[PDB]
C-alpha cells in the first residue's frame, strides 16, 4: 500500500 | 440422477408398495424384475448385468409383520432381501423406546446399507424420507435417522412427505407426544417437508371420486400420483423442467420455514371423466379450491407464501401461462407482498397411468402445487392445544422418562415450537 | 465455549469473505486512480 | 387404458455421465452425435 | 477478415441457440448434416463470418452452448440440427443452481467460467480478424444470469477493443415463472451495464402480442416464440454476409446509436406480420414495412414511447429496392413526430440496404432504437425487489454464499440513478 | 555411419522397448521374421543405424535386453515381433531385485553388470561410426533403476565422447503400486545428473490423461501407452534414417537445448492424436500441429510448464511440408508469450523437417522441451524421500545390503542443490 | 523352479493341509492318484518319470489318530508314504512336552524328510509353516523346529500362516500358558506371520455366506483362499506379479514387526450372486472393512504401515488404479505419517478356481490383502490378561515344570512379548 502511493506520486 | 427413497415405518412398507407398483408400470417392469436402452428409469432402479432392475430403496420397520407380507406378496422377487430392515421387537406408540433403547440395534444396519445404494450413485440428487409420526419407527428411530444422516452427508438432501395426525380422527391417545418431539428434532435436521393428513384423503375419495368404503390402498394410489411427479421431470422430458434441488430454493425462504402443503388437481371420476373437458384452466382452479386440498388446513385464514406447479401431458405454455394471470384476478386468493410473482412452473410432457385396481381414468392434464400457506400455523395451534390439555396433569409421561430418557426433554421441545409459532407469526405482518 | 459450537464453519467463510470484498475494494481504488492517470498519460 | 409411449420420453444422457455401464455391445470411443433413441420427437 | 463468435447461456439460453442456427442454416443452404446445397453463388462469399471451415466441404458453427444442467445440452444435439455442432463446445457442469443467481456467479458457476475461458480462446484465435461476440441468455435462471455474466466481466478484460452484444431475456411483469427472479435480474445488470457495448430486451409478453394480435395462430410454442426473436438477430448482421449499395456493420450500428457508454438499451420490432389469410392481400409497397416499426403493436420489449421519446433510431432494410424510396417514407412520418423525437438530434436514423431478400420474401425491414422509456422497465423491476427486500424474503439462500448485504445494497443504488441517468429527457 | 546400441532394462524396459521394434520394424517394411518387404528405397538406405545384417537377407536390431528375472523375458519372445531379436542379447538373471535399490546396485546387478558388458561391446565396436547408446527403464523397481544407473556410471567411463540418451519413466506424482518407490528414485537421480547427456522424463499418469481424456479410448492398455513412447522415441531419431529439407541429429539437439551441463531433464509430446469420431472434423493443417505440441495438456510429463520458463524448445516436424510455414508459427508463439521464455535466450526454438511421415499418416509432429518447472518434480519426490527418512521406516532392506546411512543423507543433498540451481535460472 | 516346501504341524495342520492339497489338484489337473489326464503345478508338485505328480508337503503330528485318515482317505496315493509322519503319544496340551520331552523323538525325523525336500529343489522360494498357537504339537514343538530351522538354513524365507487362540470362545484350559510361550519362536525365528481365528472366520460363514453350523471343513476351505492367492503369482501368469520377497520387501518395515492381516473380498453365495455387480472397484471396499477382517481386531483403532493387494480374473490396471484413489480420500482410513506412497499392486490373470461341494460361487474377480496395522496390539494385550490372570494363584505350572521345563520361562517370555507391545506403540506416534 505505501509502495502503491509512491508509484502513484512518481506518477 | 439417482434418487433414493427411504420408507420409515409400517407405513414405510405400505407406501413402499403402492408406489413401487407405480414405479412397476410407468415404466413397463415386470413382477420378476425385467422389462418388456431406455434408461429414464436409472433414478430409482439399479441394473445387473442379467437385465434385471432392482430398486434402490431402503424399508425400515420395527414389526416384524408388515414386511413379510411384502416378503410374500407378488412382488416377491423384485426386492433384493438385505433392504427390508426389520427390527424384532417394535416401539409401540413410544419416542423413547424407537429412539434412545429399540432403534439403537437397527442404527447400525440402515447406516451400513444406504452407504451401498449410494455408492453407486455417481450423482445422487436427494434421498426421499416417508414417515408417520405416530407409531415408534415412524417417530423414534425417523428422528435418530436423519441426525446422523447430517453428519454422514452434510448437505445432501433430506425430503419428507410425512402424515401428520388429523385434526379429529386419530388412531391413538399418544400420537402427540410423538408429534410434538419430532418437530422440535426435525427443524433443523430437514431441508424440506410436506404433510398430509388421512381425513383430508377421506374428504377427497369418496366424494370427488365416486367410491365410498375405501381402503388406505385407495388412498395410497394418490400418494404415489405425487411423489411420481416431483420426480416427473427428472425421468421423462419436458418443455421446461424442474430438478430436485430447483423446487425447494423457489419455497423455502427461511431454513426453518420449509413446509409446504397443497393438492393434486384432476381428481375426479370415469363418470364424470369422460364427460367433462379438463383443460389447464380448469384444473388450477381445484388445487386453490379449499374444499379438494389435500391438508384439513384452510388457506382463507392464510397468506399464499410462495407455490410451485407440476404440468402433466398435453399443456401448452400459453394456457399455463393464462390461467395463471386469472389467478391474479381474484382476490379470494391473497398472496403476501414481499412475494411478488411466487411461481415455479415444470411443464413436463409425459401423461401419468392409470394403475389397475386404481379409480380415476387416463387424463391429459393435471396440476400437483406445492404451496407454502400461514395457514399451517393453526396446525401447531391445535396441537399445543391438546399437548398441554394432557400435559397438563402430567399424563403419560412415566413411559418415556425411564426409556433411557429425562423428564426435560418434553419441556425444551414443547417451549421449542412456542417461538416457531412466532416464525410463522412474523411472515404475517408487513411494515 | 472451550468447544467448537456444532455451526460455524459458514461463519469462518464469512468472515474471509468480508476479506475479501474488503481488499478488493481498496485495490480497486488503486486501479481506479492510476486509471485517471493513464486517461491523463493519454491525454499528454 | 394407454401403452408404453416413448414419445415424450426421455433417453441416456450423454453429457452427465460417461463411461460404459449403459452401452450394450463393444465401444471404443465416447458415442458423440446427436442420435438418440428418442430421435422421433421432430417426427 | 471479419469473425462473429456466438453464445449461448442457459436452457433458454440452449432452445433460442436451436432456432438462430436452424434459420442461418436455411439463409445459407445448410442441410440437417451439415454440408452446402446451395442454389447461388452469394451463399458462400462471406458465409465465414459464422462458419468454420471443416473438411470434405462442411460448416460447423463458431457457437460455444453454456448451461450447468447437462439434461437439457443433451437434447439439443437430439434437436433438428443438432448434429451440426462439434460437441467439444457444449461446458457442462452436473448441477447447476436453478433459479438463484447467486450459486452461479460464486459458487457452482465461478469454477466453470475457468473451463469456457479455455474454450473461446479457442475460437477467438482461430479467426483471423475477429469482428466480435455475442450473448443471449436468460436473466431468470442460475446459469445465464450467474455464471453468464462472470463470462462477460472476465472476458472484457482480455479483449477489450472487440464488440460484444447481448440479447437479453428479461423477466416480463406477466410472463413469469420465477419468484427469485428480480435478485437475478437486477443483480446483473449493473455487471452488464458497466461492461457490454448494446442491448436488447426481450419480453415474452411482446412475442405473444406478435403471434395472437398480428399472426393468429392457435397454439405458438416457443419454437414459434424462437423464429421470431431471431427473424431480428440476422436483420443486425445482414450486410455483414450480404452486399448493398449502403451498408451497416453492428459495429457502425453503435457508433451512430450509442452516445454514452451506458445508455444501450433497445426495442425491436419486424415488418412482415400478416396472417396466412392475410398475406393474400399483401400490397407489398414501402409504407408498408415502415409503418409496423411506428406502430406500437409489434414491439420486442414490452415498453411504449407514448411515456417516452423515440430518442435515437435505425432502420435495416432487406431488399434490391429503390434508393429514394428507403429515405423518403422515413421523412414521411418523422416530420409529425413532434414530441416523439428530443431536440438536441436532428437526424436520428440511420438507415442500410441488404440486397439479398430473407428466404421465401423480397422485401421487409426491421428496427432497433435506443429509448428513454426503457427507464420504465427497470423500475418495474425494482419497485418488486424493494416490495421484497424490506422483509428479507429469500434471504437465506443468498447470504450463504458470502454476498453481504451492501451487495445488495449497492444494486439497488447503482441501479436507482441510472434510471435517473435515462430520466432527464422527457 | 551413424549407428545407435540400444539398451533395455527391466519389466518396464522390455514392456517399452519390445513395442517400440514393432513400430520401428513397420517403419521400415520388415515382416515378423526379419526379411525386407518393402516397396521404396528410402526405407532401405539408411536401416544400418538399428539393424545388423544377417544372412539371406535378413536384420536383426541392435538391442540388449537386460533384466533380473527370467519371467519377463518369455511374454517378449512370445510377442508378435519376438522372433527377430538374436538369442544371445538376452540377459537375464536368475533371483529378482525384490524392488530394492541397492540389491540391484551393489549385490544381484553388480555381477549381472559384468556380464551384460561383454554384450554391448560386441555392438559397439562392430558399429563404422558410432553416433550413441540409448536406455529404456523406470525409476520404480529394481533392476531399471538399481543396476539400470549402474550401466550408465560405467559405460559414460569406458565411451565419454559418446551420446546417452535415456528414456526415463519417473515415478508419478498420484498413482503409486510401490511403498518403496521414493527410496529408490531419490538415489537414482543423482546417477542421471553426472553420466548422461540427455534424459527425458514420462510419467505413466501422465500417459493415462491422453489415452482417456483426448485419444478417446474405452480400454487403455500398457500396450496403447507403449505405443505413446515409442511414437516419441522415433521422432527424435528420425532425421537420422530418412532425408529433409532440414535435418536434426541426435547431438544437435543436445547442442541447443542443454546450455549448462546439470540440465539435461526434459518434456516430451506429439501433435496429431485423434478420435476415430473427431477424425472427421480434424487433421487438417500445420497450424493444427503446432497447436497441439504446445498444449499443455499433451505432455508426457505430469508437471505443467505454466508454473515456470521454457529455458529451450524444440520441434521435429514429419511430412513432406512447407520451410516457410514451419517457420512463421515458431514465430508466432515466441512472440506473443513473455514469461514462458527465458530472458537471456531471444530464440528459444530449434526446427526440423523430415519427410518421410509416420505409418498411416500423411503429417506428423514431435516435441521436446526443457522446463524450469521440472524442479517441482523433485521437490515431490524429495517430501516423500524424507518423510520416511525421517523415522527410518524400510531402512533395513538397504543397510543390510551394504550400504550406509550417509549414502542416503549426500543423495538428498545432491537433490536439494539441483532444485536450487533451476531456482536460479528461475530469476 | 520356483519351489515352496509345505510344512503341517498338528491335528490343525494336517486337517487344513487336507483342504489345501485337495484345492490345488483341482486348480491344476491332478487326479487323486496322482495322475495328470493331460509347468504351472512345479511350485508344489514333483514329478517322477512315470507321469507322476508327487507335493512337497510334510504332514506332522504326536499322534496316530489325525493322520491314519489321510493313509486311507481318497488322496492316500497322492502322498509317499515317508511324508506323513507319527508319533506313539501326543504333546497332551503341554509347551514343556513337546518342546523339550516328547518333541526330541521326531526332530531328528523330521529334520531329514525337509533335507531330500530341499535338495529337489533348484530355486526354492521359500517355506510354509501351519500350525496352532494352541495345542501341544502346535506350539511346542513348532516352537523346536523354527529354532533348529534358522541354523540348518539361516537367511531361507520361512512363513507361518498360524491360528492365534480366538478370546472368548476357545476349547482349552491352558491354552494361554502355550500361547505366550510361542511368542519368542514367532518374533525371532519367522519372516513373516499371520495369526487367524477361528471366531473371526465363524462371524463371515454365517453372515457372507448361507452356512448356519459350519464344521471345520467351511473353515479350513477359505484358508486355500488365502494361500493360493498368494502363491498365484507364482504359478499362473499376471501383468503384474510379486514374489514371496517382493511383498516383504513392502510390507515389514522393522524386522520385530512381520506380522500381518489377511482378507479375501468376495465371499459370496450363489443364492445372492445373481444381485450382486461384483467388479473390481466393489471388492477393494470390503477388504477395508472392519466386518470381514479375519481376526477380531479392528483396524480402525490402528495406522496402517503398509498394505499389499492381489487381484485375480480379469482385472486391467485402470480399474486397479481407480478404485485405489477412491480408498485414499476417506478419512475412515488413516494411514501412517511415514508411509505416503502406501500401497502394492498385484494382478494374476488366473480366475479363482471352484471346488465342488464347497461354498462360494463362481467369480470372475477377487482380491486377497496382506496389511500392516498398529491395532494389532489389542489382540496379544487381550490374552495378557488372560495368563497374568491365571498365573497369579501359579495354577497348572506343576504340570510344565515336571516336564523339563524351569520356570523362569513363564516370567521371561512373558516380557519377550511385553516388549513387543510397547514396540508396536511407538512405531505409530507421529513426529
Amino acid at each position: 500500500t505505501p509502495a502503491c502511493a509512491k508509484a502513484l506520486f512518481e506518477a | 440422477r439417482e434418487c433414493i427413497s427411504i420408507h420409515v415405518g409400517q407405513a414405510g412398507v405400505q407406501i413402499g408398495n403402492a408406489c413401487w407398483e407405480l414405479y412397476c408400470l410407468e415404466h413397463g417392469i415386470q413382477p420378476d424384475g425385467q422389462m418388456p436402452g431406455d434408461d429414464s428409469f436409472n433414478t430409482f432402479f439399479s441394473e445387473t448385468g442379467a437385465g434385471k432392475h432392482v430398486p434402490r430403496a431402503v424399508f425400515v420397520d420395527l414389526e416384524p409383520t408388515v414386511i413379510d407380507e411384502v416378503r410374500t406378496g407378488t412382488y416377491r422377487q423384485l426386492f433384493h432381501p438385505e433392504q427390508l430392515i426389520t427390527g424384532k421387537e417394535d416401539a409401540a406408540n413410544n419416542y423413547a423406546r424407537g429412539h434412545y433403547t429399540i432403534g439403537k440395534e437397527i442404527i447400525d444396519l440402515v447406516l451400513d446399507r444406504i452407504r451401498k445404494l449410494a455408492d453407486q450413485c455417481t450423482g445422487l440428487q436427494g434421498f426421499l424420507v416417508f414417515h408417520s409420526f405416530g407409531g415408534g419407527t415412524g417417530s423414534g428411530f425417523t428422528s435418530l435417522l436423519m441426525e446422523r444422516l447430517s453428519v454422514d452427508y452434510g448437505k445432501k438432501s433430506k425430503l419428507e412427505f410425512s402424515i401428520y395426525p388429523a385434526p379429529q380422527v386419530s388412531t391413538a391417545v399418544v400420537e402427540p407426544y410423538n408429534s410434538i418431539l419430532t418437530t422440535h428434532t426435525t427443524l433443523e435436521h430437514s431441508d424440506c417437508a410436506f404433510m398430509v393428513d388421512n381425513e383430508a384423503i377421506y374428504d377427497i375419495c369418496r366424494r370427488n371420486l365416486d367410491i365410498e368404503r375405501p381402503t388406505y390402498t385407495n388412498l395410497n394410489r394418490l400418494i404415489g400420483q405425487i411423489v411420481s411427479s416431483i420426480t416427473a421431470s427428472l425421468r421423462f422430458d419436458g418443455a421446461l423442467n424442474v430438478d430436485l434441488t430447483e423446487f425447494q430454493t423457489n419455497l423455502v425462504p427461511y431454513p426453518r420455514i420449509h413446509f409446504p402443503l397443497a393438492t393434486y388437481a384432476p381428481v375426479i371420476s370415469a363418470e364424470k371423466a369422460y364427460h367433462e373437458q379438463l383443460s389447464v384452466a380448469e384444473i388450477t382452479n381445484a388445487c386453490f379450491e379449499p374444499a379438494n386440498q389435500m391438508v384439513k388446513c384452510d388457506p382463507r385464514h392464510g397468506k399464499y407464501m410462495a407455490c410451485c406447479l407440476l404440468y402433466r401431458g398435453d399443456v401448452v405454455p400459453k394456457d399455463v401461462n393464462a390461467a395463471i394471470a386469472t389467478i391474479k384476478t381474484k382476490r379470494t386468493i391473497q398472496f403476501v407482498d414481499w412475494c411478488p410473482t411466487g411461481f415455479k412452473v415444470g411443464i413436463n410432457y409425459q401423461p401419468p397411468t392409470v394403475v389397475p385396481g386404481g379409480d380415476l381414468a387416463k387424463v391429459q392434464r393435471a396440476v400437483c402445487m406445492l404451496s407454502n400457506t400461514t395457514a399451517i400455523a393453526e396446525a401447531w395451534a391445535r396441537l399445543d392445544h391438546k399437548f398441554d390439555l394432557m400435559y397438563a396433569k402430567r399424563a403419560f409421561v412415566h413411559w418415556y422418562v425411564g426409556e433411557g430418557m429425562e423428564e426435560g426433554e418434553f419441556s425444551e421441545a414443547r417451549e421449542d415450537m412456542a417461538a416457531l409459532e412466532k416464525d410463522y407469526e412474523e411472515v404475517g405482518v408487513d411494515s | 465455549a472451550r468447544l467448537p459450537l456444532p455451526m460455524h464453519r459458514d461463519a469462518r467463510a464469512q468472515q474471509t469473505a468480508e476479506v475479501v470484498h474488503a481488499h478488493a475494494r481498496g485495490a480497486r481504488l488503486t486501479a481506479a486512480r492510476l486509471g485517471r492517470a493513464q486517461h491523463q498519460i493519454n491525454g499528454q | 387404458r394407454e401403452e408404453y409411449s416413448i414419445v415424450h420420453r426421455k433417453c441416456r444422457s450423454q453429457f452427465t455421465d460417461l463411461n460404459g455401464s449403459k452401452r450394450l455391445g463393444i465401444n471404443t470411443w465416447h458415442d458423440e452425435s446427436g442420435i438418440y433413441a428418442n430421435s422421433e420427437a421432430k417426427q | 477478415m471479419r469473425e462473429i463468435v456466438h453464445l449461448q447461456a442457459g436452457q433458454c439460453g440452449n432452445q433460442i441457440g436451436a432456432k438462430f442456427w436452424e434459420v442461418i442454416s436455411d439463409e445459407h443452404g445448410i442441410d440437417p448434416t451439415g454440408t452446402y446445397h446451395g442454389d447461388s453463388d452469394l451463399q458462400l462469399e462471406r458465409i465465414n463470418v459464422y462458419y468454420n471451415e471443416a473438411t470434405g466441404g462442411k460448416y460447423v458453427p463458431r457457437a460455444v452452448l453454456v448451461d450447468l444442467e447437462p439434461g437439457t445440452m443433451d437434447s439439443v444435439r437430439s434437436g433438428p440440427f443438432g448434429q451440426i455442432f462439434r460437441p467439444d463446445n457444449f461446458v457442462f457442469g452436473q448441477s447447476g443452481a436453478g433459479n438463484n443467481w447467486a450459486k452461479g456467479h460464486y459458487t457452482e458457476g465461478a469454477e466453470l467460467v475457468d473451463s469456457v475461458l479455455d474454450v473461446v480462446r479457442k475460437e477467438a484465435e482461430s479467426c483471423d480478424c475477429l469482428q466480435g461476440f455475442q450473448l443471449t441468455h436468460s436473466l431468470g435462471g442460475g446459469t445465464g444470469s450467474g455464471m453468464g455474466t462472470l463470462l462477460i466481466s472476465k472476458i472484457r478484460e482480455e479483449y477489450p477493443d472487440r464488440i460484444m452484444n447481448t440479447f437479453s431475456v428479461v423477466p416480463s411483469p406477466k410472463v413469469s415463472d420465477t419468484v427469485v427472479e428480480p435478485y437475478n435480474a437486477t443483480l446483473s445488470v449493473h455487471q452488464l451495464v458497466e461492461n457490454t457495448d448494446e442491448t436488447y430486451c426481450i419480453d415474452n409478453e411482446a412475442l405473444y402480442d406478435i403471434c395472437f394480435r398480428t399472426l393468429k395462430l392457435t397454439t405458438p410454442t416457443y419454437g414459434d416464440l424462437n423464429h421470431l426473436v431471431s427473424a431480428t438477430m440476422s436483420g443486425v448482421t445482414t450486410c455483414l454476409r450480404f452486399p448493398g449499395q449502403l451498408n451497416a456493420d453492428l459495429r457502425k450500428l453503435a457508433v451512430n446509436m450509442v452516445p454514452f457508454p451506458r445508455l444501450h438499451f433497445f426495442m425491436p420490432g419486424f415488418a412482415p406480420l400478416t396472417s396466412r389469410g392475410s398475406q393474400q392481400y399483401r400490397a407489398l409497397t414501402v409504407p408498408e414495412l415502415t409503418q409496423q416499426m411506428f406502430d406500437a403493436k409489434n414491439m420486442m420489449a414490452a415498453c411504449d414511447p407514448r411515456h417516452g421519446r423515440y430518442l435515437t433510431v435505425a432502420a435495416v432494410f432487406r431488399g434490391r429496392m429503390s434508393m429514394k424510396e428507403v429515405d423518403e417514407q422515413m421523412l414521411n412520418v418523422q416530420n409529425k413526430n413532434s414530441s416523439y423525437f428530443v431536440e438536441w438530434i436532428p437526424n436520428n436514423v440511420k438507415t442500410a440496404v441488404c440486397d439479398i431478400p430473407p428466404r421465401g420474401l423480397k422485401m421487409s425491414a426491421t428496427f432497433i432504437g435506443n429509448s428513454t422509456a426503457i427507464q420504465e422497465l427497470f423500475k418495474r423491476i425494482s419497485e418488486q425487489f424493494t416490495a421484497m427486500f424490506r422483509r428479507k424474503a429469500f434471504l437465506h439462500w443468498y447470504t450463504g454464499e458470502g454476498m453481504d448485504e451492501m451487495e445488495f445494497t449497492e444494486a439497488e443504488s447503482n441501479m436507482n440513478d441510472l434510471v435517473s441517468e435515462y430520466q432527464q429527457y422527457q
